[PDB]
């Protein structure tokens, strides 16, 4: 067959790029993240919610490894992301193939970043929905960086995302600082997930991940439940 | 709330909203039929109903169930055409696997290829995006059974009870009323359970010439179809 | 599928097209650029945008890029397109040099790029690009020079120039105070800290709020430097002394 | 491992229904050098389930100042900032039951710019 | 409006429109009916003469499709000869792959499929015939299929497509043809289309039948004249 060849974001009289605008508000109304990073490793925190106790909430996750030393969250639409972690797993295999290297974490920001711009020009498709937070710990210094629809990106101290980012932006500059410790890390982000979450907070409603220079990994229930205790 | 050609293809409105495709989930319920599926300690069961209208109508050619695998098992609902097409291409790639990689498939990575083929009628402006769902129940080393569904939108998930049809609101609603008591489930109670919630958000009180069952269990993992006789015998187990 | 379509390559009835005027419409904001030489030299202002509390600040550089061993531009416009037109740059002058074994001049890598820019234009039926750079850099043939490029296509060299939100006052202050053939590399970063000064709202000139680069001629070096924030700091204190002094004399 | 921890929990509570102090002291300074082979959380829920079942009975006072002293020390050594704020809100309440001067003041006010932060 | 343009854009209440209109197309042709025997099927289909000018065994609506299987079209002409182009040439494909007769329940799919690939893409329009398979082997028994423009193939006892479709089921339904060899069943389906399409509506018809079934020994073919002709001449008596 054949597609259509024409590119559906186009410019408007004033100068912006409608599409673009409504990816951004879809991607507003996500479920909330928050990510920050303290002179050791990398804490992401996520939401999750299933409707009904039907559902099994040990059958999907959210936060996913690309590497063993990178790791990738999320906000916005659910059936994207699939795509684009599969699109940066094969990215790492061509670079570990080529230069027999882990590959480094900006590398692999700009590639993403690449793909999802490139996305936003060509005929006949219309643009990702999803907003990405990605961190990694490569030569000792921490690394984390946010990605954009539009395919921009930014590096930044700490972030939120989602739902209510604004406030939680303004709770994070009244708190976080420079020099801190993992465990001191997981405290402010259970604190101010808990700005915006539900009544009661379970040891399953929440996915954390932490990266230091011993690698990625996704902290099991047990240890999130010990952490939900004794706080709050 | 619309703007341009939002409302005849799959891009984004201005709330950040897209139409074309949660028109398919309401073009589900044409069928005007219900599924219901059942998950227990060590089987699993799926069970529909079928309607003949009409006497010309040969009954042995309705059924709703397919064989995807020796081991693997489905049911559908929706528009009868696209139901086929996707049965169809479940086979070819269950088939692909076991020739590329030398052993069995497992349902949840079946139910991922199937989920991400589907993703791309919602991407591109040209495609429309199958109407019709999916349900699965399996087999599983080390995880016993197994029961997942699809959807149009390219959403997949794991569930312990699920209905898919007309009747899906309350149809969930007992079934968590039922499950929220956690007691002991074995293979007569899931099928009593499973029969029990068809029976009473209809309200028909059927025979057994009206219904299709479909079990598995780990004693013989093979997917079969229940004869008319034994269902007879359920039927008339559950009214004592 | 001709219902659908946007037609963003035709003519309009008063001769001109519009998608390019409406680009060019859309880098009116988003960032305020200059350039400026008249001697060994010559240096290149950008206002940074993202200045937010929480900020890594890795990379070495914001807005400034790197594209040969003499060849440096910046950007205005959407980012997303910057990153992709300076890829795309890099290996043509790397194409050159490995076909010729010799440092490429500048107007010819201009050139080529316009080329490239210029051809979603006419055929194609493809959004354009919505960015316009500026380039500056060194060989043999010219010495030093300054280029800047349209998302239309056309390209022209340059003595001083601006880009930004308000282009308009800095090249009106720019024609009004400027000599040829003096101008050393001392007087060109107060003229610089003065336009910027006049141009931005927020006044006493935050430093982390400007980004400078500069390049000048060795032996055989060429080096291009990215003078750091513990000597902007004096500059703009100096301006600001002299500037008083100044008014105080009226 | 953890069975030893859950033991320890009971019983410590049972202890504190009997109605006795000097065994929960006891208990107190026993593990200290076994907790430093365990997940931080534990520890932390650990020393705040035996604190505060130890300072919410009633008085002794031999046993009613040097632990807290000692648990802010550890809380320093550890680098957590909330739990020793918390210990010393704690710290600076207990000192005025036992009808102190200064002691209730002069860490009141050092307390008190940190908190305002 | 607009949403009933192309074949790729789901109305807001969740259908699809371009279909239910090559249906609407369907519904005026003439008429055609299939019924099947103890041991084999016939089929039947009168066509109108428009004009005097035309000759007798023009433009066949009765095709044949292999060398057991026979097709019955109603529709437009030209959708239904590509139709059995497609699938004459598949029957050919499958016979030289394998070795042996292509099944009906093979085929019927493969049609069906390739039918329903041109219902989801707006580059090209849908179908316009609806037909009707038939065949008969030594062992499988008789097999019927009836495949409609949307991509939905169904197997019968009996089943009629055209303008009186349901006018010609009612009695078809009277009759208890689970028992009878199809050698009287000529009469009766001859007598079944006379008792309709009113001399009111058009002057002059004349009338088609296949045969296949054991009698053939598996071949496919016309009736012989002379049956045909005392056929007609029983059915007449209806004037009673």
């Amino acid at each position: 067959e054949r597609g259509y060849s024409f590119s559906l974001t186009t410019f408007s009289p004033s100068g912006k790029l409608v599409q673009i605008e409504y990816a951004l508000a879809a991607v507003a109304g996500g479920a909330p993240s928050v990510g920050i990073k303290a002179a050791n490793g990398v804490v992401l925190a996520t939401e999750k919610k299933q409707k009904s106790i039907l559902y099994d909430e040990r059958s999907v996750h959210k936060v996913e490894p690309i590497t063993k030393h990178i790791g990738l969250v999320y906000s916005g639409m659910g059936p994207d992301y699939r795509v684009l972690v599969h699109r940066a797993r094969k990215l790492a295999q061509q670079y570990y193939l080529v230069y027999q290297e882990p590959i480094p974490t900006a590398q692999l920001v700009q590639r993403v970043a690449s793909v999802m711009q490139e996305y936003t020009q060509s005929g006949g498709v219309r643009p990702f929905g999803v907003s990405l937070l990605i961190c990694g710990w490569n030569e000792g210094r921490p690394y984390l960086f946010q990605s954009d629809p539009s395919g921009a990106y930014f590096a930044w101290k700490a972030t939120a995302m989602g739902k209510n980012y604004v406030n939680g932006k303004t709770f994070l500059e009244k708190r976080y600082n420079e020099d801190l410790e993992l465990e001191d890390a997981i405290h402010t982000a259970i604190l101010t997930l808990k700005e915006s979450f539900e009544g009661q907070m379970t040891e399953d409603n929440i996915e954390v991940g932490i990266c230091n220079e011993a690698g990625f990994r996704r902290l099991t229930p047990t240890e999130v439940k010990d952490y939900l205790a004794a706080i709050a | 709330s619309s703007a341009g050609f939002d409302r005849h293809i799959t891009i984004f409105s201005p709330e950040g909203r897209l139409y074309q495709v949660e028109y398919a989930f309401k073009a589900i319920n044409q069928g005007g039929l219900t599924s219901v599926a059942v998950r227990g300690k060590d089987c699993a069961v799926i069970v529909t109903q079928k309607k003949v209208p009409d006497k010309l109508l040969d009954s042995s050619t309705v059924t709703h169930l397919f064989k995807i695998t020796e081991n693997i098992g489905c049911v559908m609902t929706g528009m009868t055409a696209d139901s086929r097409s996707q049965v169809q291409r479940a086979r070819y790639e269950a088939a692909n696997w076991k020739y590329k990689y030398g052993y069995e498939i497992p349902v949840d990575m079946l139910c991922k290829r199937i989920a991400d083929i589907s993703q791309v009628y919602t991407q591109n402006a040209e495609m429309r995006p199958l109407g019709c769902c999916m349900i699965l129940i399996g087999i599983d080393e080390e995880q016993g059974p197994q029961v997942y569904k699809c959807d149009p939108a390219g959403y997949y998930c794991g569930f312990k009870a699920t209905a898919a049809g007309v009747k899906q609101t309350e149809s969930t609603s007992f079934l968590e009323k039922k499950v929220k008591k956690k007691f002991d489930w074995t293979f007569e109670q899931t099928v009593e359970t499973a029969i029990t919630c068809l029976s009473t958000v209809l309200s028909i009180d059927f025979k057994p010439s009206e219904i299709e069952v479909g079990v598995v269990t780990v004693e013989n993992p093979k997917f079969r179809i229940l004869t008319e006789a034994e269902i007879d015998a359920h039927l008339v187990a559950l009214a004592e | 599928s001709r219902r659908y379509d946007s037609r963003t390559t035709i003519f309009s009835p008063e001769g001109r097209l519009y998608q390019v005027e409406y680009a060019m419409e859309a880098i009116g904001h988003a960032g305020t650029c200059l350039g400026i030489l008249a001697n060994d030299g010559v240096l290149l202002a950008a206002e940074r945008r993202n200045i937010h509390k929480l900020l890594d600040e890795v990379f070495f550089s914001e807005k400034i890029y790197k594209l040969n061993e003499d060849m440096a531009c910046s950007v205005a416009g959407i980012t997303s397109d910057a990153n992709v037109l300076t890829n795309e740059l890099r290996l043509i002058a790397q194409r050159y040099l490995l076909q010729y074994q010799e440092p490429i001049p500048c107007e010819q890598l201009v050139t080529a790029l316009c080329d490239i820019k210029q051809a979603y234009t006419q055929f194609g039926g493809k959004r354009p690009f919505g960015v316009s750079l500026l380039y500056i850099g060194w060989d043999k043939h010219y010495g030093f020079q300054l280029y800047q490029s349209d998302p239309s296509g056309n390209y022209g060299g340059w003595k001083a120039t601006c880009i930004g939100n308000n282009s308009a006052a800095a090249v009106s202050m720019l024609k009004q105070d400027y000599k040829e053939g003096e101008m050393t590399l001392k007087s060109a970063l107060a003229l610089a800290i003065k336009v910027l000064n006049k141009t931005m709202d927020v006044s006493k000139l935050s430093a982390e709020k400007v980004e400078i680069a500069t390049l000048t001629r060795e032996n055989g070096k060429t080096v291009i430097r990215v003078l750091k924030q513990k000597e902007v700091e004096q500059l703009i204190k100096k301006h600001e002394e002299e500037e008083a002094k100044a008014e105080r004399e009226k | 491992v953890q069975v030893k921890e859950q033991s320890i929990l009971e019983l410590g509570s049972l202890l504190a229904k009997t109605g006795q102090a000097a065994e929960l002291g006891g208990l107190l300074k026993y593990v200290r050098p076994f907790l430093n082979s365990i997940s931080k959380a534990k520890a932390a829920r650990l020393v705040r389930s035996l604190l505060d079942l130890f300072l919410d009975m009633e008085a002794a006072t031999g046993q009613e100042v040097e632990l807290c002293l000692e648990c802010i020390e550890w809380a320093k050594s550890e680098k957590r900032t909330f739990l020793r704020q918390a210990l010393e809100a704690r710290l600076v309440s207990l000192y005025f039951d036992t009808k102190r001067y200064q002691e209730a003041l002069h860490l009141g006010s050092q307390l008190l710019r940190e908190l305002k932060k | 409006t607009g949403y009933d343009l192309s074949a790729s854009t789901f109305s807001p209440d969740g259908r699809v429109f371009q279909v239910e209109y090559a249906m609407k197309a369907v519904e005026n042709s003439s008429t055609a009916i299939g019924i099947r025997c103890k041991d084999g099927v016939v089929f039947g289909v009168e066509k109108l003469v428009l004009s005097k000018l035309y000759e007798e065994g023009s433009n066949k609506r009765l095709f044949n499709v292999d060398r057991h299987v026979g097709m019955a079209v109603a529709g437009l002409l030209a959708d239904a000869r590509s139709l059995a182009d497609i699938a004459r040439e598949e029957a050919s494909n499958f016979r030289s792959n394998f070795g042996y007769n292509i099944p009906l329940k093979h085929l019927a799919d493969r049609v069906a499929m390739y039918v329903h690939a041109y219902t989801l893409y707006s580059a090209v329009r849908p179908f316009g015939c609806s037909f009707m398979l038939g065949s008969y082997s030594v062992n499988d028994g008789a097999q019927l299929y009836m495949i409609d423009p949307s991509g939905v193939s169904y197997g019968y006892w009996g089943c009629a497509i055209g303008k009186a479709r349901q006018a010609a089921k009612t009695e078809i339904e009277k009759l208890q043809m689970k028992e009878m060899t199809c050698r009287d069943i000529v009469k009766e389906v001859a007598k079944i289309i006379y008792i309709v399409h009113d001399e009111v509506k058009d002057k002059a018809f004349e009338l088609e039948l296949s045969w296949v079934g054991e009698l053939t020994n598996g071949r496919h073919e016309i009736v012989p004249k002379d049956i045909r002709e005392e056929a007609e001449k029983y059915a007449k008596e209806s004037l009673k």
